[PDB]
C-alpha cells in the first residue's frame, strides 16, 4: 500500500534538519520497501531532486526514533511552483514522557543488559521493542 | 486553577489544573491535592517541566528542543511516566 | 514573550509564566491568587537578590530564552510572619540515586 508513485515528473526538495539529531532519510520504494539515503548532521539542508507521488519519512539514524516532517510521518514531493523547491522541515515531535524516558535509557544501557535493571516485567519489553522503520509501516498500515 | 502535587518527601507542587491533565491517572485521582508515595521531589519536579513543556510545544509551529533528563533520573523517571501514563 | 518561572518557598514550588514585560509586583498578585497570602507580605528574590516590585521580569534576568518551559528560572519566595520577614530558605529537592553498574 505505502509504495511512492512511478511518475517520473521531477521535484527539487530541500532536506532541512531542524532537529538536534542525526537524521536518516528513508524512500519508500515502488515495492513499499524502505531504502535508506545518506544522513544530515543536525541543522543542516540538502538539496535532493526526488519525484512528485514520492512517499518519504525520516527518523533519527542511530536510534531509528521517529522524526515529523512538516509535522507529519510522512512528505510526498509536489509541484514546484516558479520553479522553487519544496521546504521538507524535519523535526523533533513531542514525545511522550514514557517514550523519551525508553530513549535516554536504551542509550545509557547495553542491550544484553536490560533485563538487570529493576523495574517491571513491561518495561523491559518496552525497551527490548526499539523504534523499527518495518513495524511504523505496519502500524500506518 | 491550580492543583497540588505531593512528593513522597512532602514537597509541594503546584501547576495548572489543564497541564496536569496531562496524565490520565492524575485525572482519575482528582476526578484537588494528590499525593504521591512512590514519587520523589527529583522525579515529580521534572514531571511539571514535562507538563510545562508538552503544552507549550504540542501544536506549535516554532523549532522543538530536546527535553532534557540527566541520567541519573532517567530510571525512576522512566517507572513515574509508566504509572501517569504520559 | 513568555518566561517560565518556579517559584518556590520552603517545600513549596509553584509552575507558572508570565511576560518578560510584567513586573515583580504582578507577579505577587499571581502568587497572591495561589497561595493567599497579600503582596506587601512577599519578598521575591533571585537567588540572594532582592526584587524591587516596579521592575520587569527581563530586567532582573528573567529571560524567554533562559527561563524555559523544561527548565524554568527559579524565584526565591519569603512571607513576612506578623510583623516581620522570615529569612529565604528553599528546601532542595531529593538526591537521586547511585547510576547503577549497568548505566
Ligand atoms: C527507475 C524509475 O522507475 N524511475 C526513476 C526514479 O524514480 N529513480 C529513483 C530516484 O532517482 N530517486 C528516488 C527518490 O525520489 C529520490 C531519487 C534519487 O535517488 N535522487 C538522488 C538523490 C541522491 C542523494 C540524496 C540525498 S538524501 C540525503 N542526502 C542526499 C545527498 C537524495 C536524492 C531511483 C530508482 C534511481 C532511486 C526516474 C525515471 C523517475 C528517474
Amino acid at each position: 500500500v505505502l509504495r511512492s508513485v512511478n511518475s517520473r515528473e521531477p521535484s527539487q526538495v530541500i532536506f532541512c534538519n531542524r532537529s538536534p539529531r542525526v537524521v536518516l532519510p528513508v524512500w519508500l520504494n515502488f515495492d513499499g520497501e524502505p531504502q535508506p539515503y545518506p544522513t544530515l548532521p543536525p541543522g543542516t539542508g540538502r538539496r535532493i531532486h526526488s519525484y512528485r507521488g514520492h512517499l518519504w519519512l525520516f527518523r533519527d539514524a542511530g536510534t531509528h526514533d521517529g522524526l515529523l516532517v512538516n509535522q507529519t510521518e510522512l512528505f510526498v514531493p509536489s509541484l514546484n511552483v516558479d520553479g522553487q523547491p519544496i521546504f521538507a522541515n524535519i523535526t523533533l515531535p513531542v514525545y511522550t514522557l514514557k517514550e523519551r524516558c525508553l530513549q535516554v535509557v536504551r542509550s545509557l544501557v547495553k542491550p544484553e543488559n536490560y533485563r538487570r535493571l529493576d523495574i517491571v516485567r513491561s518495561l523491559y519489553e518496552d525497551l527490548e521493542d526499539h523504534p523499527n522503520v518495518q513495524k511504523d509501516l505496519e502500524r500506518l498500515t | 486553577m491550580y492543583v497540588k502535587l505531593i512528593s513522597s518527601d512532602g514537597h509541594e507542587f503546584i501547576v495548572k489544573r489543564e497541564h496536569a491533565l496531562t496524565s490520565g491517572t492524575i485525572k482519575a485521582m482528582l476526578s484537588n491535592e494528590v499525593n504521591f508515595r512512590e514519587i520523589p521531589s527529583h522525579v515529580l519536579s521534572k514531571v511539571c517541566m514535562y507538563f510545562t513543556y508538552k503544552v507549550r510545544y504540542t501544536n506549535s509551529s516554532t523549532e522543538i528542543p530536546e527535553f532534557p533528563i540527566a541520567p541519573e533520573i532517567a530510571l525512576e523517571l522512566l517507572m513515574a511516566a509508566n504509572f501517569l501514563d504520559c | 514573550m513568555d518566561v517560565f518561572l518556579m517559584i518556590r518557598r520552603h517545600k513549596t514550588t509553584i509552575f507558572t509564566d508570565a511576560k518578560e514585560s510584567s513586573t515583580v509586583f504582578e507577579l505577587k498578585r499571581i502568587v497572591e491568587g495561589i497561595l493567599k497570602r497579600p503582596p506587601d507580605e512577599q519578598r521575591l528574590y533571585k537567588d540572594d537578590q532582592l526584587l524591587d516590585d516596579g521592575k520587569t521580569l527581563g530586567e532582573c534576568g528573567f529571560t524567554s530564552q533562559t527561563a524555559r518551559p523544561q527548565a524554568p528560572a527559579t524565584v526565591g519566595l519569603a512571607f513576612r510572619a506578623d510583623d516581620t520577614f522570615e529569612a529565604l530558605c528553599i528546601e532542595p529537592f531529593s538526591s537521586p540515586p547511585e547510576l547503577p553498574d549497568v548505566m
